RNA sequence: UAUAAUGGGUCAGCGACUUAUAUUCAGUAGCGAGGUUAACCGUAUAGGGGAGCCGUAGAGAAAUCGAGUCUUAAUAGGGCG
RNA sequence: GAACCCACUGUCGUUGAAAAGCCAGGGGAUGACUUGUGGAUAGGGGUGAAAGGCUAAUCAAGCCUGGUGAUAGCUGGUUCUCCCCGAAAGCUAUUUAGGUAGCGCCUCGGACGAAUACCAUAGGGGGUAGAGCACUGUUUCGGCACCGAUGCAAACUCCGAAUACCUAUGAGUACUAUCCGGGAGACAGACUGCGGGUGCUAACGUCCGUAGUCAAGAG
RNA sequence: AUAGCACUCUGCAAACACGAAAGUGGACGUAUAGGGUGUGAUGCCUGCCCGGUGCUGGAAGGUUAAUUGAUGGGGUUAGCGUAAGCGAAGCUCUUGAUCGAAGCCCCAGUAAACGGCGCCUAAGGUAGCGAAAUUCCUUGUCGGG
RNA sequence: GAUGCAGUGUACCCGCGGCUAGACGGAAAGACCCCGUGAACCUUUACUGCAGCUUGACACUGAACUUUGAUUGAGGUUCUAACUCUGUCCCGUGAUCCGGGACGAGGACCGUGUCUGGUGGGUAGUUUGACUGGGGCGGUCUCCUCCUAAAGAGUAACGGAGGAGUACGAAGGUGCGCUCAGCGUGGUCGGAAAUCACGCGUAGAGUAUAAAGGCAAAAGCGCGCUUAACUGCGAGACCCACAAGUCGAGCAGGUACGAAAGUAGGUCUUAGUGAUCCGGUGGUUCUGUAUGGAAGGGCCAUCGCUCAACGGAUAAAAG
């Protein structure tokens, strides 16, 4: 049968040119107490780790 | 009965990172220190949890100097 | 204990920052001068 | 697959981002390059989709500058990026 | 593990990594900026059938623009190409 | 107290004559008695003077068939030949501790080439071995909280190596180092020497660091 | 288990049990009878506690489910105005005024109901018995054999 | 814990009757103990659901005469036509069922359908953590400081010894200025020990808090003015399996202090904490299913309950 996409890390994850791009956590509930410099840093999209990049392949085979 | 011990904290790695004689370039630390153990001489800046940084390119080298018989580190360009 | 509180804008531009405060020290409500990204002035922020 | 041992998986301790555009799916993309593909000196919706550069069910497309090209075109109805434009001009095409 | 740890009284015959579909990589062959049909028709491994799929362009949540694009007041700086 | 109905003691039998018996004793024996024939109650139900007893040699939920090839991080097994390379029993996380995942260690292919290693020379930080009382604490003897002498310390230091580690230049000897990708196994270790905690300066004891061997290696 | 004893329910289309219903047993019976529960011939007897839980009766004092829907807020639509930037019906999305029984809270009785019987509580063992199917120290102390 | 290994002693080959000291003898994949995110049955003030019981709203459900409360719904007294009878009589019918007719006793009650509150081990499905010199009981589970730790980093034990789940609009920024603590002499009710003057030696003082490393340009102490406890960034480095964490020159805009060079992106530093999903709030030249709106969604900022078994089985759970 078809292979089956997990959804929940399609959601997480899109496709870039030689990659996978994502934002970071932290920044949902707890924020006053962070500091400026976290939150200006932790706010943006970043690049998923070759560590984890054949396991993300292995869930979203058609990205 | 039970012992009332048995709890310790995590490791900060502390400690001098480029020795002398080390070719360094903007930016690159040297020093990780709790404390003033090295002070900063030329070329050489502190940060707010006392590490030393290098702020420009040259060669790194250790003194000591002044009156207090303080250890500097410094940045020959 | 310290309570959460929030500093807005006096501009209308609904820019915020938000602080602690200790009620009993500070009976009274916060008025400070900070920097307004939205009109790109120092103004004054009032307690909410 | 994705099961590390118990730990939160990677990809349920990162937030879900974004929000998937409808009018994307239906908008296409065509290379100057493919213009060879086109019978005739008329560019338009019909002749791309005929030419099978465009599938049938898409409402709108619009010509990158990609490659060359060596015969004039009359672009009808197609947006155009200001590269594709000025190199249908230079090989003696019209916009229009 | 000679172990006083497990299994086998002996012989003959039977007895365990498969099948379908999808995907990734490697080898090999055709064609090559192109490659290729599915169902189906077809006194039928031929021939026909171009709907569709992959490649050929990225950036951005998106509108949108496009060898650039996102962020920003910034033709600063930075990220992805 | 016979028949009949029972089953209190003992011997024998335990691959028995018998998947519950024989022999010698024993209890009731006109009653809430014993018994033939036919019938009623069906499984989370029936019946039970009540033992979780009985319900076709089966009962804390009968039997047959079907879901069905249930699931099992567990145990066992896994069949012809030759050549090359060759591990690990660690770290982190886990309702995790005899499972699994990432990194560390093995193998194969591709892109590269000394950018790698041994040794010599040059530069560099240290707070351990030892030693010491100048801080902290503790110890003994004498003279006016103080002075002189004397001794001790993982959590004391006026001092302080050998090694180990980082960088730079170089001879000689070695296909080394680096990146991308295909395939794994493994995450129960053991003894010995050295520096240590724990134990009794006990254990083929237990827990770390470091080197050799076994594991997977005969002579 | 048993005869005997006691508590409690049942006024007949009885209580209770079986069943999905129709219906059936109770019973072709009728409180001197039928069901449930505990004790267990007979003799002497059967002490205190209603604080807790349960049952029975009363109270109408506070709390509110469905239902019901007074207000308040929002979207859209009309019409004047070079120019303000305004805002009506209708339709429609929200909010929750009031009303609205029990249960719960409260008072009292009940122990041959469950249960309890050491300065403090609801009250701290009456008759009787006792190293006793109940005693750890225990082969408790004394008399008989 | 040896018929089979080493040394050494003894012993010609093979039956029959008897015996059970050994062959860790045979028999049943240990029932005792532990484990598996196995099973079954039972209990309850473990979690969750249902049957049963109980409360009220609407429908079946009607008529007449009347009373009282805050137009309105709450009652009282009668009636019969819906409806009840496991009551009598007649017929089908030679029938203790059933149906129809007549009467009698009740009657808008009782009971039934939908909705709804309470109760509910009667019944059903489940849950009830890990480490551990066996298991249980006890203790512990996250972060910070010192030793173990073998002079770089790192390094275990139910090893030794202590802290944390905060505080501060000044206890922040800047300009200027000042040094502690201890002893020796004299003085009021003030002396072991209050305030004041001089002199001696010397950091033993202090640093909001546990300890370590530090602190004279004092990082210790005081006054004036203020909000840089800013916005947009960020060359280059440390640390790490990931998720994460940490330092930072330098550019642009608006500031505070200073005559000026200049300093300031919170506090001497190292603990003072919680991923994701869902939900709330402000902004938004994003999107918004025929079109224009709106609802909803996305982006930026932010908030709340819980996950201390502190990488957090489903924010619901014992024997």
């Amino acid at each position: 049968a078809k292979l089956k996409t997990r959804r929940g890390a399609a959601k997480r994850f899109k496709a870039t040119a030689n990659g996978f791009k994502r934002k970071q956590a932290f920044k949902r509930h707890i924020l006053t107490k962070k500091s400026a410099k976290r939150i200006r840093q932790l706010r943006g999209c970043v690049m998923v780790h070759v560590s984890d990049v054949a396991s993300v392949r292995r869930m979203c085979p058609y990205i | 009965g039970s012992t009332k011990n048995g709890r310790d904290s995590n490791p900060k790695m502390l400690g001098v990172k480029v020795y002398g004689g080390q070719t360094v370039t903007a930016g690159n630390i040297i020093v990780r220190q709790r404390g003033t153990e090295f002070h900063a001489g030329a070329n050489v800046g502190m940060g707010r949890d006392h590490t030393l940084f290098a702020t420009a390119d040259g060669v790194v080298k250790f003194e000591v100097k002044g009156q207090f018989g303080r250890r500097y580190v410094k940045v020959e360009t | 204990m310290r309570d959460k509180i929030r500093l807005v804008s006096s501009a209308g531009t609904g820019y915020f920052y938000t602080t602690t405060k200790n009620k009993r020290t500070m009976p009274e409500k916060m008025e400070i001068k900070k920097f307004d990204p939205k009109i790109r002035q120092h103004v004054i922020f009032k307690e909410a | 697959p994705g099961f590390e041992g118990g730990q939160t998986a990677i990809y349920r301790r990162l937030p879900k981002f974004g929000f998937t555009s409808q009018i994307a799916l239906k908008t296409a993309e065509v290379r100057l390059s493919e213009l060879s593909k086109v019978e005739g000196d008329i560019v338009s919706l019909e002749t791309l989709k005929a030419a099978n550069v465009v599938r049938r069910d898409q409402i709108r497309a619009r010509i990158v500058l990609s490659g060359e090209i060596t015969r004039a075109f009359t672009v009808q109805g197609v947006a155009l990026t200001k590269g594709a434009k000025a190199a249908i001009e230079a090989a003696g095409g019209k916009v229009e």
